[PDB]
């Protein structure tokens, strides 16, 4: 039991991870469009504040 | 410790009634918690009894109200403003339901439009708090992860270099 | 007791992989850490999340104008009936001195 | 500042990155550099007494 | 012992219970769980929260009844005001003129009357406010012809104003249904209060989202810097008893 | 404070003052022990002239 345990917590867990992970690499390509994006977020809750 | 101990007593068997206290372990901490426990539940029984005699008071009063405002209206109109059409009803239903869903003091634009406005507003800052606090926790969660992946790195590089220090020690 | 020969396999390439293999008490110090509740994977805010953001923002931008120039409207309109009715005062104030 | 501490004394641990280094880089290559040199003069002096 | 822990943390969120609380003290663990039920989600006793869930109700009821009315009543003012702002700008109809002056009459006669009946019980001996008594009001009525005329007419205004405020309501709600046809703004209005409902609803849920994972990072925070020093310890023990003193003596030699 | 106290405990020696005992030793091994051990490879080639 604490075998199978252990083997199934890290799966898990790095599964959690990986898929954590992985999802970031295809994200640093995005990242100047993602930077653009958190610009223009920012730039219209000042203006949403203001309204 | 004692008084402590004689308030939580007398709070379970509050709590508890007629049924007999079930035993517990008695220690500092379970003293403290349950001790905590009281007087928080203490406090909000006085705030909630106090609230719910102003309720029935309020109660009272709008029902006072009510009869005034139709006495009122009956010997004006007439008993013909209770004879509204269908869609006529329907129209009047929802304006009610909408002011008593926003907790309205009246049906007036003043009490209306700020309702609206806060209801949208308050909506749309939890959801971003959500959102920040989401990324706080990924976050966090990746820090901790590579801290623990490090502590076992390390656990195991501190072995492997103890060996090689005591074989080296032979050595020499 | 049963561990499949796709977990097994898995697991085998998680430690040819180089990482670390968490002991079964870190495990339980991580592991406690994460809520069951299927915390939908965050899916990273996918550019296309931060960009239903900007659409959601950007809705609501359009929102508050209209509302805004709503509110404009009724709070003109009321002044002119706060204004008319100051009048109305003085009329029924005229009205009043008469009966006296 | 704990995250601070573990990175600096971290760094100083595993100046390559991998592996924990015990003895300064430097001396460990010379310690090996002096080895082979011994080595050779050992052979010498084996080859002139035969 | 997990389970009974997350179960003790969501009803009675203000205690700081750790799992080491609970693993000491079996039997305590299972006074909570029985104190759960005795304690609502608030803290306070379950029986005085049934009370207040029912005592809320009522008022909720009463409030229905009464804001009828008002809405009515308020209706009533606007619609009279609106009549008198344009009487003052010369554009009101003679039969406009003649009903705003009819309404206007009986709801003051109305008003006046019960200004003058304190509903008290009759004493036969209470001295009215300048001696006046409800007939005396009641004199002051147009013509019986006009009052029923005027009531008749009434109904008909009072639905139209009804409608107008519905779509005043539903137009700053959604100020993008103001393009659209009144049959479909009569069909999004039926619904106004439901949606109003439905928003308050996913505020309350967001909130308790917002709750769940403040508890969650709460207890991150406390793990993580632990994590940290047990780290930073066994490289400690490293640099110092192997690095310094261990290595450096095998180097001497 | 739980924290603050765990950190006291585990604190001999300070951080910043194994940091500092750590540079220390790096330096005197290159000041005297390396030098050392290159006089000692000389003497060594020295030793095969010889022979």
């Amino acid at each position: 039991h604490r075998t199978v345990r252990k083997i199934e917590g890290n799966l898990l867990w790095y599964q959690q991870l990986q898929h954590t992970e992985a999802q970031r690499t295809a994200e640093e390509e995005q990242q100047q469009r993602r930077k653009q994006l958190c610009k223009e977020i920012l730039e219209l809750r000042a203006e949403l504040h203001h309204l | 410790m004692d008084e402590k101990s004689t308030k939580i007593i007398m709070w379970l068997k509050k709590m508890f009634g007629d049924k007999p206290l079930p035993p517990y372990e008695v220690n500092t901490r379970t003293m403290e918690i349950l001790y905590q426990l009281a007087e928080w539940n203490e406090a909000r029984d006085k705030d909630l009894s106090l609230v719910t005699e102003d309720l029935k008071l309020k109660s009272a009063e709008v029902k006072a109200e009510a009869k005034y405002l139709q006495d009122l209206l009956t010997e004006g109109l007439g008993p013909s403003y209770t004879n509204l059409s269908r869609m006529g009803n329907n129209y009047l239903n929802q304006i009610v339901d909408s002011c008593l869903a926003l907790e309205l003091k009246n049906s007036s634009l003043s009490s209306y439009i700020p309702a609206v406005n806060d209801l949208s507003s308050e909506l749309v800052a939890i959801e971003l708090n959500n959102q920040e606090m989401e990324a706080e926790l990924t976050s966090l969660r990746k820090k901790l992860t590579e801290a623990l992946v490090l502590e076992k790195s390390l656990e195991r590089d501190l072995k492997k270099a103890e060996e090689q220090c005591n074989f080296e020690k032979a050595k020499v | 007791n049963v561990v499949p020969d796709e977990k097994l396999q898995a697991f085998n390439t998680l430690k040819e992989s180089g990482k670390p293999v968490l002991d079964e008490k870190a495990l339980d110090e991580v592991l406690k850490t994460f809520s069951i509740s299927k915390v939908p994977a965050i899916e990273e805010v996918a550019i296309e999340k931060l960009e239903e953001e900007v659409k959601a923002l950007q809705k609501q931008k359009n929102l508050h104008i209209r509302r805004r120039n709503k509110l404009q409207m009724v709070e003109s309109g009321n002044r002119q009936m706060c204004l008319k009715s100051k009048d109305k005062e003085e009329e029924t104030g005229r009205a009043f001195q008469e009966v006296l | 500042k704990l995250d601070s501490h573990l990175k600096e004394l971290r760094d100083f641990m595993y100046p390559e990155g991998n592996t924990l280094m015990l003895t300064t880089p430097e001396l460990s290559g010379e310690f090996h550099q002096l080895g082979s040199q011994l080595e050779k003069l050992n052979h010498i002096t084996v080859e002139i007494l035969g | 012992m997990a389970q009974t822990l997350q179960y003790v943390s969501s009803r009675l969120s203000m205690l700081q219970i750790d799992e080491e609380d609970l693993e000491r003290n079996a039997q305590f663990g299972k006074v909570l769980i029985e104190l759960c039920p005795l304690l609502g989600p608030n803290g306070g006793s379950a029986n005085l929260n049934r009370e207040l869930e029912e005592t809320r109700r009522e008022l909720l009821l009463q409030r229905k009844m009464w804001m009828r009315s008002e809405v009515i009543y308020q209706l009533v003012q606007e619609m009279l005001l609106d009549l008198q702002v344009r009487k003052l700008e010369g554009s009101l109809t003679e039969e406009e003129r003649k009903f705003q002056d009819g309404l206007q009459q009986c709801m003051l006669v109305s008003e006046c009357s019960r200004l003058l009946t304190a509903d008290s019980v009759p004493p036969s001996d209470s001295t009215s406010i300048l001696g006046l008594d409800k007939q005396d009001l009641l004199d002051l009525l147009p013509p019986n012809m006009l009052v029923l005329w005027v009531r008749d007419r009434l109904q008909k205004q009072l639905e139209e104003a009804l409608k107008k405020k519905c779509f005043t309501f539903l137009s700053f709600h959604q100020p993008e249904t103001d393009e659209e046809g009144d049959v479909l703004r009569a069909a999004k209005v039926l619904r106004l209060a439901s949606t109003l409902e439905d928003e308050k609803r996913r505020l309350q849920n967001e909130q308790e989202k917002h709750q769940e994972m403040r508890a969650l990072l709460e207890k991150q925070q406390e793990i993580y810097p632990h994590v940290l020093l047990r780290c930073l310890s066994l490289l400690r023990q490293a640099a110092s008893e192997l690095r310094l003193r261990a290595q450096s003596d095998i180097d001497r030699i | 404070s739980k924290t603050q106290r765990a950190l006291q405990k585990n604190t001999n020696p300070d951080t910043d003052a194994l940091l500092k005992s750590l540079s220390d030793h790096y330096s005197l091994e290159l000041d005297e022990m390396v030098p050392k051990m290159q006089r000692l490879i000389q003497q060594c080639e020295k030793h095969q002239e010889y022979g």
